[PDB]
């Protein structure tokens, strides 16, 4: 059982949205904070704040706060804000208070755990740098080539400041995700100044310019990426008990075989609206389901050749999103008109995979009857469409 | 002040023998896997030995047989037995935990010089 440590009010900065939003937040000894739009009445690791650096400032608002995490290769930040300063101190010592004891019992475990882990490889000229990727706000995403291997990675830079706080996340590597379809690490290692992520780059192209190309992916060739993409969205709920939240085409890759990569890119953006789940842009409470959402915008986009909700003009695709019932082709049948009505019940709680079922309800429907779960999670399924490239090194897709 | 303490080095004539003492000061060397490393000039720091929780000791191939680590809850430390000691041998030699030892903390060792 997990204890609550401390509960009230705070003013929460939109993630997205950026209004102040009053919710009512819980921090509990299991290193959850979690905000509320009323108090509950009565657990995702995206909530957690062990591991994190605490900042207070005065701008934008007087007596805010920041909570500053290093999720996986991201930086997340969430900030607060309260009436006095007084307040301010005790949120930021319970949370300090919190997370030490989150430290101290780790480290007292595993310096029992050990078992000749009591032992004790790159480097930047390794690499040559190809393409800029991305740039956020604590770092850079590029296209490197490995030089001694010729092989193609991501490499992901971050400021080491705003990631470790006075002390100091190098093995990394030996925390993979056992799944496929995700985008595995491959070195991690740090510079005087930067902490740098190798990552797989898939070769087969991005499937937002494929899907561009082809004007629509059939019912059954959806089926397979979205069948892959279940797959993994699995994986990371039950497995690593996070969410995902950033599921669009563009983050949707082939590899050369043609089966799908989900990329690890994203940076700090201290945007792309248009799959951004009801739940999200009222800054409402979230979870699971939000990864669902997303898997119904991305096979809509598939299917249906264009996004279920487009405007240009933000304001009102955020009123689509929230308000305007969704509309399909009428060439689209009804197998996946249920999917993808049920991905995008504007209601988390609604929505297909919402439930405590999470994606078992999604693997269950009808829309993928048929499909062996093992045999995706396996490679076995035979993809609908071979990429244009020769080995992992063939640039096709990039040159 | 929580720290580990080596002592025990000295000058040596090969083939023979010394006992290194790691006096923790704030920790609980019984809760905790205790290692033994050592480093010489111009190597790599070298994981020696190392004595579970449990009493079960494992060791590296250059000192198996010549070296015996040993934890004695009662005191809070931990001893490295050097036999047979050999000029390859020569280095300064730290005891550690698993965290400190992930966090590159350590107490400053003994030299230790053989020939
Ligand atoms: C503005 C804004 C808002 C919100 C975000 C969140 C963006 N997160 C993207 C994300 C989430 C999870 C992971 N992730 C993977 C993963 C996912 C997809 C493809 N490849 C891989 N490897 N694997 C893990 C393991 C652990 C964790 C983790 C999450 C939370 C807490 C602790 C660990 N996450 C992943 C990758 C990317 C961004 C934004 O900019």
């Amino acid at each position: 059982d997990v204890a609550i440590v401390k509960e009230g009010w705070l003013h929460k900065r939109g993630e997205y949205i950026k209004t102040w939003r009053p919710r009512y937040f819980l921090l509990k000894n299991d290193g959850t904070f979690i905000g509320y739009k009323e108090r509950p009445q009565d657990p995702l690791n995206n909530f957690s704040v062990a591991q994190c650096q605490l900042m207070k400032t005065e701008r934008p608002r007087p007596n805010t706060f920041i909570i500053r995490c290093l999720q996986w290769t991201t930086v997340i930040e969430r900030t607060f804000h309260v009436e006095t300063p007084e307040e301010r101190e005790e949120w930021t010592t319970a949370i300090q208070t919190v997370a030490d004891g989150l430290k101290k019992q780790e480290e007292e475990e595993m310096d029992a755990s050990a078992e000749h882990t009591d032992m004790e490889r790159v480097t930047m000229n390794e690499f040559e740098y190809l393409k800029l990727l991305g740039k956020g706000t604590f770092g850079k995403v590029i296209l490197v080539k490995e030089k001694a291997t010729g092989r193609y990675y991501a490499m992901k830079i971050l400021k080491k400041e705003v990631i470790v706080a006075k002390d100091e996340t190098e093995n990394r590597v030996l925390q993979n995700s056992r799944h496929p379809f995700l985008t595995a690490l491959k070195y991690s290692f740090q510079t005087h100044d930067r902490l740098c992520f190798v990552m797989e780059y898939a070769n087969g192209g991005e499937l937002f310019f494929h899907l561009s190309r082809e004007r629509v992916f059939s019912e059954d060739r959806a089926r397979f990426y979205g069948a892959e993409i279940v797959s993994a969205l699995d994986y990371l709920h039950s497995e690593k008990n996070v969410v995902y939240r950033d599921l669009k085409l563009e983050n949707l890759m082939l590899d050369k075989d043609g089966h799908i990569k989900i990329t690890d890119f994203g940076l700090c953006k201290e945007g792309t609206p248009e799959y951004l789940a009801p739940e999200v842009l009222e800054d409402n409470d979230y979870g699971r389901a939000v990864d669902w959402w997303g898997l119904g915008v991305v096979m809509y986009e598939m299917m249906c050749g264009r996004l279920p909700f487009y405007n240009q003009d933000h304001e009102k695709l955020f009123e689509l999103i929230l308000m305007e019932e969704i509309r399909f082709p009428r060439t689209l049948g009804p197998e996946a008109k249920s999917l993808l009505s049920g991905l995008l019940k504007k209601d988390p709680k609604q929505r297909l995979g919402g439930g405590s079922e999470d994606a078992k309800e999604i693997m269950q429907h009808r829309f993928f009857a048929g499909i062996v779960w093992q045999h995706v999670y396996e490679k076995k399924l035979s993809p609908p469409f071979k990429p244009q490239v020769t080995s992992e090194t063939d640039t096709r897709y990039f040159d | 002040q929580v720290q580990l303490q080596e002592s025990g080095g000295g000058l040596v004539q090969a083939g023979g023998s010394l006992r290194l003492s790691c006096a923790a000061s704030g920790i609980d060397v019984r809760i905790k896997t205790m290692a033994w490393y050592r480093q010489a000039p111009g190597k790599q720091r070298e994981l020696l030995a190392s004595v579970l929780v449990s009493g079960s000791t494992n060791y590296a191939d250059p000192v198996k047989g010549r070296f015996t680590i040993s934890r004695d809850n009662a005191k809070n430390t931990v001893y490295l037995q050097m036999n047979k000691l050999i000029p390859d041998d020569t280095a300064v030699y730290y005891c550690n935990t698993y965290g400190r030892l992930r966090r590159d903390v350590w107490g400053p060792g003994t030299q230790v010089t053989v020939s």
